[PDB]
């Protein structure tokens, strides 16, 4: 199927917010290594990814004061990826920069809605709360870990000069390219085919084949460091991998990591049931230029990671179709139940319009699936 | 440990960079070489090199580059590291008094920067304005060769092209000019940019050529008349100017990628080139305005170069990293332009792997590597000790004594070698090199001697079992004969120039040597049978003392003369009785050494007026037992111990030391002065008699075995003396349906067996190298698209066999992660190799080691444990799933470390009651790492980048389960090289522990520990001594040692570098003890009272001593 009538760059707009909001362009990039003391927004559950966007929408007094004098300093809360929701208890989380931002005082009710971006990872010191209900925690910043080529060190000086390669118009063109990068390989204990398996450029074009079947309508980034944060945030894995995946500093071992996650996890089941399949990934799609799942905001401010496909399976449609607040302008939304436990798993969303395409996709929420291999990380 | 003494065992031997001009002087013409760390000059003389002064930096040469400033009566030198230090030295000489010293230095790093994809570039213009940069992208650093410009002040010029692929500096322009090759969308070009001085910004150039070769690579600047530029490309090479445009392509450069170039003469008509398979061209510039056209002719085959330069005279110096250095000769009217090679210099990297032979033994442990890559394949064996060059050889078996002797008493040179054979005696004459067997009236042939030689009153004695002769030079007749008083054979004989004491069975007896006469003074019968005498004077050719071995005591004990009164009683212990016995002097000092029919050595300090032993030491010398034999080398003494195992013993600070001979077993020796062979020995084996003379002093032996294809992996089969060789050879499609390029080690083996019945493909093999010819017994072919990656040697089970295990890989260009492998078991038994056993796997198989019994596999992201069952199969046992790829593993006791290319260490258990895995530890810090090793059970060393060591230890608080699980940094070093194997191996006979390393550089290391009291003495010593040593291009050695990447830079600790302890010998007298100064010295009771120079002196001097000695490089 293709999409028609669907403008895809509207549901990374979050027009379903509100108005215009008034953008920040600043940024604040906090030492490598270094200890920052950082606020937490309360009812925040979500996982943070670098380069990933958070819509948000605050309606707490405390919350509401907490954004506006955000707003006033270098706009950056923490977000934490929580090892125990119910035990409160985070060893690791991600920055959010506030970007957009906008007040709603009509009939004197204050709300705040944001859109925020994750900057950088750190690792929690400790967590003590303040008197206005506000968490601070005391993190310590993960750095990038950037490393060049595998053969930069063992290379050989007079072979230097053939290290730019003629442009990629092939499957024998990424056979030169391994043959002439890693020629260096024959001076050390291994061949240049491991070679390639740490290779930032091979791992993502291998990546982008598969990205390719989910998006088959080139906009992904071409530094390692973005590229394996955008697809890290397109994966619709449970809680306790995201929260590995996060962990990595390298994008070598995270681009390794997403490639064994997309070769192993092909069906997404029920996470309460576990052995419940709702869909398979041949089914995910991209309706969102982000890819085929992003992060979006209920109208009592709870976020979901709604993943787009073409068929989901074992699902009861609860309630009529609605069109508020809707995630994908164009498309009216359903509660969708697992049939065996009732669990909400997503949403059924339908066209308004007959001329639209696709005319029928499910929004699955990313907390209520479980991606099982068909019969831990792995960098 | 924690605390790590890293020194070298032998320094790069690769080639990097070498250049020529006028740097010792202006009449002079040098050859300057880089070694990694190392620069080596040279003076080009007509016969050959001489090598002049050789210098170590705390920097990896990056760039090295003559130039001479105006003004300036001889050129300077321009040397960039690695770590971006910059410097500007200048050769002086006083006398026999060389340094080499700073003119200007800096470092020229940027804080922000992208370093270039074509690394670093550092080009001089011909006015030598300036020196230029190309370090990152984007920027082009510039550094004014002002005369104050002391601190090489620098400025960045935007450069708008971001891939620029090599740049150099044009001739012949108005004002300084670069000329580079550059790619971006619309393909790949060139360009050029003048320097404006004083704007200090690029102005336009005076030409550019767009759309060049795809594979342009290589920029020349062609010097006057006609100046302009010559790319090299792939396939083609073209001349640029203004306005002219010249275009090669030819057949003989089709099938070659130039890599490497230089200038045969200073109007530029000639280039020599240099592609990545060893062919050496020519390039000629036809002028006719005016350059009319070009020219490539193919000289010939040269090692693979990394570098070439022209000489003189038709010799130019090729600069190899993958096989050795030459010298060629080029000679290229009746022949074609063609190359002769002159000279060949070791290299032994890239050391891909290694293995020691006899590690057991205390020291005398041969070094094997697999050396090189494609056709400068090859085993390199590595050997420490006393060399023998060889000037004779005699084919004479069964020889059981040699004797030097002086026919004629008017010579004080020797002209006779007596040999003794089982009941025979021949005597050899010799007349400069010419040996004849001769006969010698009044010496018998009948009888086996047991001594011969020259005697007092111009005088010879034969003693024989039969009888003693006395024999007159003059006359050579039988002056006088002493025969047993009842004809009973003669057992042992010791003589010396006017003594002898024969041993008749138990009772021995003491004849004196006059003129004519031999007269017998003493007769005594000893507790026991007579094993072995000795009387030498210790005098006037008079030796008061008499030392004498017994068969049913087993003792050694030493008698007055001529009371035979008993001085000393020594019992040896054991069952075996005594062969040899000498009293001899080392440094002043005398001894008593004793050999042992089981090869055990005795040495005691022997009082010369007393007769007792001072102190019982013993070392042993082999299997065979050791025959003592007296010589002397220059002024003092020295004893040459013959056995399967022959050693030179001699003094050193008043206490014996043994050198291992470079030889194979030597049953006898003696020194020889003849006039042919002065200061000579001979040497008797079973079959031979060699003559030759004894190296001036200990250095490394290097028997290079050549493959000609690419060694991978090497193991040791003792049990078959033999070595198995994963290697690899490169054949390129056939019309006729692939084929070789050259005969290499796997195609012209012994015997062969295979698995089953124009892109290049890699051919796998495994080879059986004989031990001690080194020829290929035998070669295995690995199946089609199959890779061998690992190999071990060993027993498996309760099987007494002794197998090569190989583990593979299926490589297919379509599949990037590996899906199938198999492990086979091989044996060689007789003389071919039988596959035993077979096991697929389901992945590649990237490590083997053999554990407790078993077999040990990492394959893929899983460690693997398998059984050796009685049905010869190889059953798996248990599995490791690990979030990480298996690629490195090692084993100590039930312990495993598993590590990945990233820097990932994982820790495992086997637990024998559970039949699993458990995961004790665990570090994640990516980076890149080449190898891992196991240090203690606590400690594991690893080499990461950038060309950097580290220690991790499993922590010691223990403070919880997580803290337990978490391995601690304890040791970071920044070692300047690329560590492709650690072994843990004995060099020389705090410090505890060997880990031995080999790198791409073919440098060779050694890794051992230190307790934390002499850890802090030695950092103390390090920061006392980094203020007392002068260092080339004044670069800080803390900064040189501290861990390193592109990112980031950290101070080394946990390493001691020994490279600069041991420096601490060559400093000044007064600046040993500025060292010294505050030191605290522990000698072994907590006490640390300050310390002296002689106190470190000896401290240094052991340290010397866990290691190969490295050689004098200047004459
Ligand atoms: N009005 C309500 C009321 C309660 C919960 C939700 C909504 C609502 O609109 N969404 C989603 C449905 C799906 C969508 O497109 N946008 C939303 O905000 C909820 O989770
Ligand atoms: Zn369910």
């Amino acid at each position: 199927p293709n999409i028609i009538n669907f403008d895809t760059s509207l549901p990374t707009s979050h027009t379903y917010l509100g108005a215009d909001m008034e953008e920040f362009h600043g940024r604040t990039l906090h030492d490598d290594d270094s200890c920052q003391v950082i606020p937490v927004l309360p009812q925040v559950m979500m996982i943070l990814i670098p380069g990933q966007t958070l819509p948000l929408q605050l309606f707490h007094p405390q919350e509401v004061s907490m954004v506006r004098n955000l707003i006033q300093k270098d706009r950056t809360f923490a977000v934490l990826a929580y090892s125990n929701v119910q035990e409160r208890e985070a060893q690791f989380g991600t920055t959010a920069e506030i970007y957009a931002y906008r007040e709603e005082q009509d009939f004197g009710i204050e709300i705040v809605k944001v859109k925020a971006i994750g900057r950088q990872r750190f690792k929690v010191l400790e967590l003590r709360t303040q008197s206005d209900g506000i968490q601070q925690a005391k993190v310590q910043i993960l750095p990038e870990c950037v490393l060049p080529s595998t053969m930069s060190a063992v290379q050989l000086e007079s072979l230097n000069k053939c290290q730019i390669f003629p442009s990629k118009p092939s499957y024998k063109w990424w056979q030169k390219y391994q043959k002439r990068k890693f020629h260096c390989a024959n001076l050390t204990s291994w061949p240049r085919w491991l070679y390639s398996l740490y290779d930032a450029e091979t791992l993502m074009d291998r990546i982008k084949k598969q990205l390719r079947e989910w998006d088959e309508n080139d906009s992904l980034p071409s530094n390692p460091i973005d590229f394996s944060y955008r697809v890290a945030a397109c994966l619709p894995i449970d809680d306790v991998l995201r929260i590995q995946l996060l962990k990595i500093g390298s994008a070598i071992q995270r681009l390794r990591c997403e490639l064994d996650i997309m070769n192993k996890c092909t069906s997404l089941c029920c996470k309460q049931c576990q052995e419940t399949e709702i869909t398979t990934k041949n089914e995910i799609f991209s309706l969102s230029l982000c890819g085929p799942m992003a992060a979006y905001v209920n109208p009592h401010g709870y976020v979901h990671e709604t993943l787009t496909v073409y068929k989901a399976c074992n699902l009861n449609l609860i309630g009529r179709p609605s069109t508020e607040h809707s995630w994908f302008p164009g498309y009216a939304w359903t509660v969708a139940q697992c049939k065996i436990c009732a669990s909400h798993i997503g949403w059924k969303f339908t066209a308004t319009k007959k001329d639209m395409s696709p005319q029928k996709f499910w929004g699955l929420t990313r907390s209520a699936l479980l991606p099982t291999i068909p019969d831990i990380l792995c960098l | 440990m924690s605390y790590n003494y890293v020194v070298t065992a032998q320094k790069p031997t690769a080639v990097n960079g070498c250049v020529t001009g006028h740097f010792t002087s202006a009449e002079d013409l040098n050859l300057l070489i880089a070694k990694n760390t190392r620069l080596e000059i040279y003076v080009v003389t007509a016969e050959g090199l001489r090598p002049v002064k050789e210098v170590g930096m705390y920097g990896k040469i990056a760039v090295m580059e003559l130039f001479r400033p105006k003004g300036e009566s001889k050129d300077l030198l321009f040397i960039l590291t690695a770590k971006y230090n910059a410097c500007i030295l200048e050769y002086k000489q006083s006398g026999e008094s060389i340094d080499i010293i700073t003119r200007a230095h800096g470092n020229v790093q940027d804080r922000i920067g992208r370093p270039s994809e074509t690394g670093i570039i550092g080009i001089i213009d011909p006015e030598c304005r300036m020196i230029g940069l190309r370090l990152y992208d984007g920027l082009f650093k510039v550094i004014p060769l002002d005369r104050d410009n002391k601190e090489l002040k620098a400025f960045n010029i935007r450069l708008e092209e971001l891939h620029v692929i090599d740049v150099k500096f044009l001739y012949g322009c108005q004002a300084p000019t670069i000329c580079f090759v550059y790619q971006d969308p619309q393909g790949r070009h060139v360009k050029t940019y003048e320097v404006s001085l004083r704007e200090k910004e690029f102005n336009k150039g005076p030409w550019k050529q767009e759309n060049v070769e795809a594979e342009a690579s290589m920029v020349i600047a062609v010097p006057e008349p006609f100046g302009g530029a010559i790319i090299i490309g792939q396939e083609s090479i073209t001349y640029h100017n203004g306005d002219k445009y010249l275009a090669i392509a030819p057949p003989i450069i089709k099938q070659s990628t130039i890599v490497c170039h230089n200038r045969v003469d200073p109007n530029g008509s000639r280039y020599l080139l240099g592609d990545m398979e060893g062919r050496l061209f020519m390039l000629l510039l036809e002028k006719e305005v005016t350059l009319k056209d070009l020219r490539v002719e193919l000289l010939g085959e040269t090692s693979i170069a990394e570098c070439l330069t022209y000489l003189d005279n038709g010799v130019v110096f090729v600069g190899s990293r993958l096989g050795d250095s030459q010298l060629v000769k080029l000679n290229v009217n009746e022949q074609g332009s063609y190359v002769v090679a002159m000279e060949t210099f070791t290299n032994l990297g890239p050391i891909v792997d290694m293995c020691v032979v006899d590690l057991e033994r205390q020291g005398q442990g041969q070094l094997v590597t697999c050396s090189g890559a494609f056709k400068e394949g090859s085993l390199r064996i590595i050997r420490n000790g006393i060399g023998i060059h060889e000037h004779a050889s005699i084919d004479l078996p069964g020889i059981k004594g040699l004797w030097p002797l002086r026919s004629d008493p008017n010579r004080e040179t020797d002209d006779t070698l007596v040999l003794s054979f089982v009941g025979q005696t021949r005597v050899l004459m010799l007349n400069g090199e010419e040996v004849e067997e001769t006969e010698l009236m009044g010496f018998v042939d009948d009888q086996q001697t047991f001594f011969c030689g020259n005697v007092a009153h111009q005088q010879l004695i034969q003693i024989t079992s039969a009888s003693v002769r006395l024999v007159s030079q003059e006359p050579k007749a039988l002056v006088s004969e002493w025969k047993e008083p009842q004809a009973k054979n003669i057992s042992v004989a010791s003589c010396n120039s006017s003594q002898v004491v024969v041993a008749v069975g138990r009772a021995l007896y003491y004849l004196q040597i006059h003129p004519q006469e031999l007269r017998q003074i003493s007769h005594t019968e000893m507790e026991h049978e007579v094993a072995c005498l000795d009387i030498t004077p210790l005098s006037n050719g008079l030796s008061p003392l008499c030392a004498i071995g017994l068969w049913t005591d087993i003792s050694a004990r030493i008698l007055k003369l001529p009371s035979f009164e008993l001085l000393h009683k020594e019992m040896l212990g054991g069952e075996i009785i005594p062969r040899s016995i000498l009293m001899t002097t080392f440094e002043s000092s005398h001894y008593l050494l004793c050999a042992l029919g089981d090869g055990a050595l005795f040495y005691f300090g022997l009082n010369i007026e007393t007769g007792l032993l001072s102190d019982r030491k013993k070392v042993t010398l082999g299997t065979q037992p050791t025959v003592l034999r007296t010589f002397r080398s220059l002024s003092t003494t020295n004893v040459f111990a013959c056995s399967d195992r022959p050693t030179v013993i001699y003094s050193s600070n008043h206490k014996l030391v043994f050198s291992n001979v470079n030889l194979k077993e030597v049953n006898y020796m003696c020194p020889l002065n003849s006039d042919g062979y002065p200061d000579s020995l001979a040497l008797a084996n079973n079959s031979t008699l060699t003559i030759g003379t004894i190296d001036e002093i200990q250095k490394l032996h290097i028997r290079t075995v050549p493959l000609y294809e690419s060694p991978r992996k090497i193991c040791y089969q003792e049990v078959s003396q033999c070595f198995g060789v994963l290697s690899s050879r490169i054949e390129v499609q056939d019309t006729s349906g692939t084929t070789a390029l050259r005969p290499s080690a796997s195609t012209q083996a012994l015997s062969s067996s295979v698995s089953s019945s124009g892109e290049e493909v890699e051919v796998h093999n495994l080879l059986i190298i004989d031990q001690h010819t080194f020829e290929v017994l035998h070669a295995h072919q690995f199946l089609q698209n199959e890779y061998a990656l690992s190999l071990v040697s060993c027993k498996l089970g309760k099987d007494p066999n002794t197998y090569f295990i190989v583990g593979t890989a299926m490589v297919y260009p379509e599949e990037a992660e590996p899906k199938q492998g198999r492990i086979v078991v091989f044996q060689y038994s007789d003389g071919k190799l039988q596959t035993v056993a077979e096991k697929e796997v389901k992945g590649a198989v990237y490590s083997m080691v053999e554990f407790n019994g078993k077999l040990l596999a990492s394959i893929n992201s899983t460690v693997r444990l398998y059984e050796w069952t009685t049905e010869k199969e190889l059953r798996t046992e248990c599995n490791h799933y690990n979030n990480i790829m298996a690629l490195y593993l090692k084993t100590k006791g039930d312990f495993i470390l598993v590590g990945d290319l990233m820097r990932s260490v994982l820790l495992l258990a086997y637990k024998p009651m559970e039949g699993n895995f458990e995961e004790i530890a665990r570090d994640f810090n990516p980076n890149w790492m080449s190898a891992v090793e196991i240090l203690d059970d606590d400690n594991f060393l690893g080499a990461e980048n950038a060309f950097n060591l580290f220690v991790c230890q499993k922590d010691s608080a223990a403070t919880t389960d997580e803290e337990r699980q978490h391995l601690q940094e304890v040791g970071l070093f920044h070692l300047g090289e690329f560590v492709n194997v650690f072994c843990h191996g004995s060099l020389v006979m705090p410090t505890q522990g060997s880990v031995l390393f080999g790198t791409v550089n073919g440098m060779i290391g050694l890794v051992t520990s230190l307790s934390e009291s002499w850890y802090n003495l030695l950092l103390d010593m390090q920061n006392r001594l980094n203020k007392v040593i002068k260092s080339v291009g004044k670069i800080e050695h803390s900064f040189w040692r501290s861990f390193h990447t592109e990112r980031k830079t950290e101070p080394a600790t946990g390493f001691i570098d020994g490279d600069l302890i041991e420096s601490f010998l060559d400093i000044s007298r007064p600046k040993m003890q500025e060292v010294v100064a505050n030191l605290q010295y522990d000698d072994g009771s907590g006490m640390k009272r300050e310390a002296t120079a002689d106190d470190l002196i000896k401290v240094v001097e052991e340290l010397t001593r866990i290691h190969w000695s490295h050689p004098q490089f200047e004459k």
